């Protein structure tokens, strides 16, 4: 059911998504070990992910959450990096996409910083880096991130390092 | 997957040491996210 629509770099939608990606790069405490050393990206393509069934699944749950939270979904746009981005775009998010060992328990993790999600593109801790060169700081190989619509509802605030 | 804390739909991990970090978030139901954009990119070597 999934189709991917290329956005033109001249489209305001491409531009606003690129700006979110670039502007939320930060330095990481690992000195770049997991995600590589960089201050910015070269954006090669942005595609809209269109799947009617997955969208209806999302909006159904959004309404449930909203009705439990004074008509407030608390919807955000957040990054997700994963080795399974191709499965996610076809089948949606589920338990197979959870970070079992994450700091806040076994769930599906999203970031405001695009560079945080970039650390997970090749697996936990960057895994072994890119398939071709085994380099977590590869400047050649093409990477993919998702920019996702996420319903937080009533969110439990955890202060942490 | 775990459950959310009772009475909550998600967890917000607020950064409390690194003053430059933004928040991270966890959901426990796959239906609470839709992957709207697929972005293909390279990281760029700093000059
Ligand atoms: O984008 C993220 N992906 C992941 C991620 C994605 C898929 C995984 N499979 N197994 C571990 C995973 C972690 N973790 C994060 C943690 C904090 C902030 C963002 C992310
Ligand atoms: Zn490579």
């Amino acid at each position: 059911g999934t189709i991917l629509i290329d956005l033109s770099p001249d489209d305001k939608e491409f531009q606003s998504v690129e700006e979110e990606m670039q502007s939320t790069v930060r330095e990481h405490r690992d000195g770049g070990h997991a995600g590589g050393i960089f201050n910015r990206y070269n954006i090669l393509k942005i595609q809209k992910v269109c799947n009617k069934k997955l969208w209806e699944r999302y909006t159904h749950r959004r309404k449930e959450v909203s009705e439990e939270n004074h008509n407030h979904a608390n919807e955000r746009m957040l990054f997700h990096g994963s080795p399974f981005v191709n499965a996610i775009i076809h089948k949606g998010f589920d338990e197979r996409h959870a970070y079992i060992g994450g700091m806040f328990g076994a769930g599906i993790y999203f970031a405001e910083n695009s560079s945080k999600s970039n650390q997970y593109v090749y697996g936990i801790g960057g895994g072994t880096g890119c398939p071709v060169h085994k380099d977590r700081s590869c400047y050649i190989c093409h990477r993919q991130l998702l920019f996702c619509r996420v319903t937080l509802g009533k969110s439990f605030l955890q202060f942490s390092a | 997957m775990a459950h959310s804390p009772p009475g909550h739909h998600s967890v917000t991990g607020r950064p409390s040491v690194n003053g430059l970090a933004l928040a991270e978030y966890v959901i426990y139901r796959g239906e609470q996210a839709y992957p709207e954009y697929l972005i293909t990119y390279q990281i760029m070597r700093p000059e």
